[PDB]
């Protein structure tokens, strides 16, 4: 287990739309699931993220992914 | 979104067989349909749809379809028997019709006349069958080794299944992938590539080019590939998948399905399209001359079409095949088999140790959420909603 990303260093919101596929299935299915201000521990599969691919460079194939997501705010 | 219909149907269906259709919807009722067929269709749906904005009425997979259920509107039928009962539970998502089936498209086995007067009837024969055929200067079988879709019909044919169906439910715990009907299935896939009957790298792309060119004495595909083989003057017909074990190969099955969107207002003109004149014998008919469907959902020109060879097996693969689940969990699934298959071609891993991780993999959430902090209880984010998040992420 390595950290790859984290919006908490870079001090900026993360802001995507639902539904358009922007992100990946584990964020979509996921972040849905959660109320407006709660945080929680998104433990994603390799097929929900980037699967037998992975992301070049920064992602292996079939790496599950921990998200510690916290949603602000909607728009 | 507007008052004219518009319809989303693939590249390789023959959408100006469906045209004339529209065109005689036109001549009886004034409005115009108009048939698209965009690059990729199937991903594009989705994110349209999420927007309000989609095409009135959509051809794909049945399933697909299941995701799109859980952005896609009830069709109401009564005397709607034309259509046999187990198409119709393809397009059944919670006790919920989503859809209007159209098409059974199974796996069979093709092959070359000319190169081969009678199929082999089993897997077994296809190692001699191949030395001699090798002799003459040709192979015996390429198809797709890469998606599990082409291998599968082969590893469950003596047992083993994605999902075990009790209580009219799939369970997504009781997977059938390590058991032993699994590995003597795949295990033959395997010897036939460790032999040189077979090479892990051929693809659905080096396998049409063989069968089309003649270089190879059979093929397994559905009739999406028949147009081709058509064109390619190469004497073929099209049999039952050789047995293994004395079982029959079980390929999953995909029907070619209608559905309507939610944000389609124009749903009484869709469904009027698609009960009165799309599932018409003339309708279907239409269609089949452009491109072939092969076995059809209606029980009226089916009677009529099975009178050809080809869509007769069709229905017999899919007969000893069974439907496709649409349930999500089924990309877990192909996730799972496609790299335990892939990896055992490879000699990655041996077969007992990639079908146990493949029972692993296959049962797997695609994304579980456990609470840190609880939030409100009551907002949660709606499609078409921008989300502002804090994230921190890392491999598990
Ligand atoms: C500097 O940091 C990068 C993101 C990094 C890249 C590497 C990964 C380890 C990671 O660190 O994010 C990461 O932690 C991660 O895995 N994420 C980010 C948080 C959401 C979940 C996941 C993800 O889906 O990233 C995404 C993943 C990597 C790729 C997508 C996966 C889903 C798939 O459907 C998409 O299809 C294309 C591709 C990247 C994103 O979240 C960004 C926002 C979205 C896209 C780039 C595409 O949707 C793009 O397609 C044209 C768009 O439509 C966007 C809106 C257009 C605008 C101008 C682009 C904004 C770009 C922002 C880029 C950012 C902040």
């Amino acid at each position: 287990g390595k950290k790859f990303d984290s919006s908490r260093d870079r001090n900026k919101p993360f802001k995507f739309m639902l539904g358009k596929q922007e992100v990946i299935r584990g964020w979509e299915e996921g972040v849905a699931q959660m109320s407006v201000g709660q945080r929680a521990k998104l433990t994603i599969s390799p097929d929900y993220a980037y699967g037998a691919t992975g992301h070049p460079g920064i992602i292996p194939p079939h790496a599950t992914l921990v998200f510690d997501v916290e949603l602000l705010k909607l728009e | 979104e507007e008052g004219k219909l518009v319809i989303w149907i693939n590249g390789d269906k023959g959408y100006n067989g469906l045209a004339e259709v529209g065109k005689k919807f036109e001549k009886d009722t004034g409005i115009k349909v108009t048939v698209e067929h965009p690059d990729k269709l199937e991903e594009k749906f989705p994110q349209v749809a999420a927007t309000g904005d989609g095409p009135d009425i959509i051809f794909w997979a049945h399933d697909r379809f299941g995701g799109y259920a859980q952005a896609e509107i009830t069709p109401a039928a009564a005397f709607q028997d034309k259509l046999y009962p187990f198409t119709w539970d393809a397009v059944r998502y919670n006790g919920k019709l989503i859809a209007y089936p159209i098409a059974v498209e199974a796996l069979s086995l093709i092959y070359n006349k000319d190169l081969l007067p009678n199929p082999p009837k089993t897997w077994e024969e296809i190692p001699a069958l191949d030395k001699e055929l090798k002799a003459k200067g040709k192979s015996a079988l390429m198809f797709n080794l890469q998606e599990p879709y082409f291998t599968w019909p082969l590893i469950a044919a003596d047992g083993g299944y994605a999902f075990k169906y009790a209580a009219g439910k799939y369970d997504i715990k009781d997977v059938g992938v390590d058991n032993a009907g699994a590995k003597a299935g795949l295990t033959f896939l395997v010897d036939l590539i460790k032999n040189k009957h077979m090479n892990a790298d051929t693809d659905y792309s080096i396998a049409e080019a063989a069968f089309n060119k003649g270089e190879t004495a059979m093929t397994i595909n559905g009739p999406w590939a028949w147009s081709n083989i058509d064109t390619s003057a190469v004497n073929y017909g099209v049999t039952v998948l050789p047995t293994f074990k004395g079982q029959p190969s079980k390929p999953f099955v995909g029907v070619l399905s209608a559905g309507i969107n939610a944000a389609s207002p124009n749903k009484e003109l869709a469904k009027e399209f698609l009960e009165n004149y799309l599932l018409t014998d003339e309708g279907l008919e239409a269609v089949n001359k452009d491109k072939p469907l092969g076995a059809v959902a209606l029980k009226s020109y089916e009677e009529e079409l099975a009178k050809d060879p080809r869509i007769a097996a069709t229905m017999e693969n899919a007969q000893k095949g069974e439907i496709m689940p649409n349930i999500p969990q089924m990309s877990a699934f192909w996730y799972a088999v496609r790299t335990a298959v892939i990896n055992a071609a490879s000699g990655r891993q041996t077969v007992d140790e990639a079908l146990k991780d493949a029972q692993t993999n296959a049962a797997a959430m695609g994304v579980q959420v456990e609470t840190i902090s609880p939030g409100d209880g009551r907002t949660f984010p709606k499609r078409g909603q921008t989300c502002v998040v804090h994230y921190t992420g890392m491999l598990e």
